[PDB]
RNA sequence: GUUUGACUGGGGCGGUCGCCUCCCAAAAUGUAACGGAGGCGCCCAAAGGUCACCUCAAGACGGUUGGAAAUCGUCUGUAGAGCGCAAAGGUAGAAGGUGGCUUGACUGCGAGACUGACACGUCGAGCAGGGAGGAAACUCGGGCUUAGUGAACCGGUGGUACCG
RNA sequence: ACCCCCGUGCCCAUAGCACUGUGGAACCACCCCACCCCAUGCCGAACUGGGUCGUGAAACACAGCAGCGCCAAUGAUACUCGGACCGCAGGGUCCCGGAAAAGUCGGUCAGCGCGGGGGU
């Protein structure tokens, strides 16, 4: 279940490296949050729950539907109900479903040279590329409703995009090439 | 957040009750309370976990809160009082509050 | 000129000149010595006159702009309302406010330009050249 | 058009350096205006009103800071 | 304080009995429910019985 | 322009700027203006002081 | 046999009568015009009581049928938000956002004051009978306040038991 | 008494921010794990609870610094109570005290307590 991986090797590598006057000052990843936007899906009432089963069933945490605050948007917004649903991810509940991922999930997406290297977040913050849904190991296409994606973002302690890139090394770290 | 203390304190109106205020204040797994003179600028009668290791298990703030008590009842002076904090009740705080009170 | 939208109505009063400068803009300009409205037309005329002396160059600069709007009987009497919304458009100017500047063009060639727009004026005006200098 | 409504007399009633009874009214203004200080209280409407016979005393630095207070004389 | 054949209503209270009453305004916008509160009438106190009507 | 430094023996009186360079829409800067004895600019260096102003034009009737 | 309003830069036609907010209003209050703008004749059994925690608008970067606008992430963020409605005041230690439990949107009074020609109208400490939330100091006799109203007469219903 | 730390006031930006330098077994903080107390309308991140090592990184604390903020004169002016007036009018003047706003000269990166822990 990991978290052994992050300790020893992990840490030295940047710091007998680049250098850091602690074990501490060295970069981590406090949480991943996962958010599946629903607004495509107009079901509401019917089928809302059931992106919910998708993302409790993957990373064993059960989902905060999202609402509205129901804004103006011109088109569709109106009040109200959920328009989304949220699960955050940290300590070791990030750390399985996080190797979960790498090890598996993330070699199911079709010719994967990995998400885009240019600069995602100048705080030193990540995001993730997911496209389709249908690409993480839980997910297949036996069981679904229609052809989605997720969202997923790495909030890393990464002082630097220089350091964050560097931090995310070792975990599955691929690139354009 | 930061806001959490502020919203208690001056949750009590101070010199408006004729009491005083009691300012039990937790850091690490050692708590401070002190009472305060209100009105005047000034403060009454400490405690502390400092000079302890009375218990092993805080919940130690059993001593500190009868230590006050004791301290505190030398100088007469117990009503109510009772300040608090950014933190909840029950658990570690209410060990504290029924060494002082009831225990005061 | 007429602008858009706004709070639509206005009574009146009268002080000093208080944003107006010297000098701005330009070598030369125009300053205002009487207290009075100016309208839409007028100053626009005012443009057309000067530019028409010129090689119609955009050397012109107009300090002065219409807010202010005024108001008119429907056909006549005290039956009824205030009204008149759209009867003209003004722009008060208090005295020693600069009016109009211009640019580039020589001393006669400026003279001359501000005397044709001397008259369509409802006041008395002189030119001008700068001494005090101030920016901030 | 002509349907402006009341005259609603707002004030300050006591002004600072009186000599307020128990229930005398110190100010009636809309919202906060003036926040009530020692021995003064609020009502619905707000409008400060004394809570103990004394002499009335403005107090204010800036903002939200007004205060309006009582103390006592003998 | 006027009355139509509209929305909300004015409902009187129990018998707190004491044959006693209370009347606050009331609505059927929320619901139907009914409805029960606590007052005290001339015997004891708090004797909380059931919106009437 | 309101510059500053060093000496106030020597203040310089007036600004000396070459506009033969320049043509038609030519925008010369702040940082393009000559200021000898180290006098550092008060104002941003991309700051327009000289402009030169395109030929009367129209189209449309 | 009678009724058929007034205001009114003559009367009529048109519009207008009560209530709340801003300007006029001349730095106290008050102040008119067929002057300049806008709203009310409700809603809320929870938008109340209390007890706890929570902090907004907007922009930039990066992100998935989702792009002006979405949902997520980090950064900025004296408020540029919100407060059921109309504006002014007011609000970040919150009145605004969320839950726990609730019936004080109580009976009996009412120190002393605001305001009115009157009649109305507004605020209110505190006392008792009883409760409610809290561990507690305490708070609560509707709501951030300011509109959401009708003297008396005559009468319907439930009490009460004075007249008879 | 002095240095300093933790708490808590008064004051209620001349005490605030960013750039930044010191600080670590004494104090603060993170960190550590938590089936249950307790608790996140998802996550113990927040409350909460069990405790070291580590770390001085973050947060905090103090010293630095006057680029930004915030305070900001004297001079003069605007306006004006009162007095006395010119203009058909818009408007304007004289005397008399009162006297701003902005701007400049500058002034700053605070002050003043109560209690307890630790060095000298
Ligand atoms: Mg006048
Ligand atoms: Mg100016
Ligand atoms: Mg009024
Ligand atoms: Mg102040
Ligand atoms: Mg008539
Ligand atoms: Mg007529
Ligand atoms: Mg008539
Ligand atoms: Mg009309
Ligand atoms: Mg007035
Ligand atoms: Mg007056
Ligand atoms: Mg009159
Ligand atoms: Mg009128
Ligand atoms: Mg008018
Ligand atoms: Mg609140
Ligand atoms: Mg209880
Ligand atoms: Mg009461
Ligand atoms: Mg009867
Ligand atoms: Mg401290
Ligand atoms: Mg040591
Ligand atoms: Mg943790
Ligand atoms: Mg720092
Ligand atoms: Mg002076
Ligand atoms: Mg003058
Ligand atoms: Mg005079
Ligand atoms: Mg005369
Ligand atoms: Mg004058
Ligand atoms: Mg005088
Ligand atoms: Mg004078
Ligand atoms: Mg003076
Ligand atoms: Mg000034
Ligand atoms: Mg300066
Ligand atoms: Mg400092
Ligand atoms: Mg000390």
């Amino acid at each position: 279940q990991l978290k052994t991986k992050y300790n020893d090797q992990v840490r030295p590598a940047l710091m007998q490296q680049f250098g850091y006057s602690s074990v501490m000052a060295v970069p981590r990843i406090e949480k991943i949050v996962v958010n599946e936007g629903l607004g495509s899906s107009k079901e509401d009432s019917k089928a809302i729950d059931k992106a919910a089963k998708e993302l409790a069933l993957i990373t064993l945490q059960k989902p905060i539907i999202t609402k509205a605050k129901k804004s103006i948007s011109n088109f569709k917004l109106r009040q109200g109900m959920p328009v989304g649903i949220k699960v955050t991810l940290r300590g070791e509940r990030m750390y399985v479903f996080l190797e979960k991922l790498i090890n598996i999930g993330l070699p199911r997406i079709r010719d994967f040279r990995g998400i885009n290297p240019n600069a995602f977040d100048g705080r030193g913050n990540y995001n993730l590329g997911i496209k389709e849904q249908l690409i993480f190991p839980e997910i297949t296409y036996d069981m679904v409703d229609k052809t989605r994606g997720m969202d997923i973002t790495i909030v890393t302690t990464a002082k630097t995009d220089e350091e964050a890139r560097a931090l995310l090394q070792s975990m599955g770290l691929p690139f354009r090439k | 957040r930061r806001k959490l203390r502020t919203r208690r304190k001056v949750r009590t109106t101070t010199a408006a009750s004729g009491r005083l205020r009691l300012s039990v204040y937790r850091s690490s797994k050692h708590i401070y309370a002190q009472i305060i003179d209100d009105s005047r600028g000034q403060t009454l009668a400490a405690a502390s976990s400092a000079a302890l290791k009375s218990g092993n298990k805080t919940d130690t703030a059993a001593a500190v809160g009868k230590a006050l008590a004791a301290a505190a009842a030398e100088k007469g002076i117990k009503q109510v009082v009772f300040d608090r904090g950014s933190y909840k009740y029950h658990g570690r705080v209410k060990a504290l509050a029924d060494a002082a009170r009831e225990g005061g | 000129k007429r602008t858009k939208f706004r709070k639509q109505f206005r009574g009146r009063m009268t002080g000093d000149a208080k944003g107006g400068d010297y000098v701005a803009f330009g070598d030369y300009g125009l300053i205002a010595m009487e207290p009075a409205w100016i309208k839409s037309n007028q100053i626009e005329a005012c443009r057309i006159v000067m530019s028409r002396h010129f090689r119609r160059g955009g050397k012109i600069y107009i300090r002065i702009f219409p807010d202010k709007p005024v108001t008119k009987k429907p056909a006549e009497t005290r039956m009824g309302k205030g009204k008149g919304a759209v009867e003209y458009w003004v722009s008060v100017v208090k005295p020693g406010r600069v009016m109009f500047e211009v640019a580039g063009v020589t001393e006669e060639q400026a003279k001359e330009a501000f005397r044709l727009a001397g008259h369509k004026l409802p006041i008395q005006t002189k030119m001008v050249k700068r001494e005090v200098y101030d920016e901030a | 058009n002509g349907r402006d409504s009341n005259p609603k007399y707002l004030g300050v009633k006591k002004f600072g350096g009186e000599v307020v009874k128990a229930g005398n009214i110190l100010v009636r203004q809309r919202g906060t205006k003036f926040k009530a200080g020692q021995g003064v209280g609020m009502g619905r409407d707000h409008t400060l009103f004394a809570l103990s016979d004394g002499k009335v005393v403005f107090i204010n630095k800036g903002k939200g800071a007004r205060f309006i207070s009582i103390e006592a004389a003998q | 304080a006027k009355d139509g054949p509209r929305i909300i209503v004015k409902m009187e209270s129990s018998a707190g009995t004491g044959f006693y009453y209370t009347t606050t305004k009331n609505r059927r916008n929320t619901q139907a429910k009914l409805e029960l509160k606590k007052y005290d009438p001339v015997a004891k106190k708090h004797v909380v019985f059931r919106e009437k009507k | 322009l309101q510059i500053v430094a060093p000496g106030p023996r020597r203040i310089p009186q007036e600004l000396v700027v070459d506009v033969t360079k320049m043509n038609i829409g030519d925008h010369i800067t702040a940082g393009d203006i000559k200021l000898p004895e180290g006098c550092t600019l008060a104002a941003d260096p991309e700051l327009t002081v000289v402009s030169v102003l395109p030929p009367r034009l129209t189209a449309e009737e």
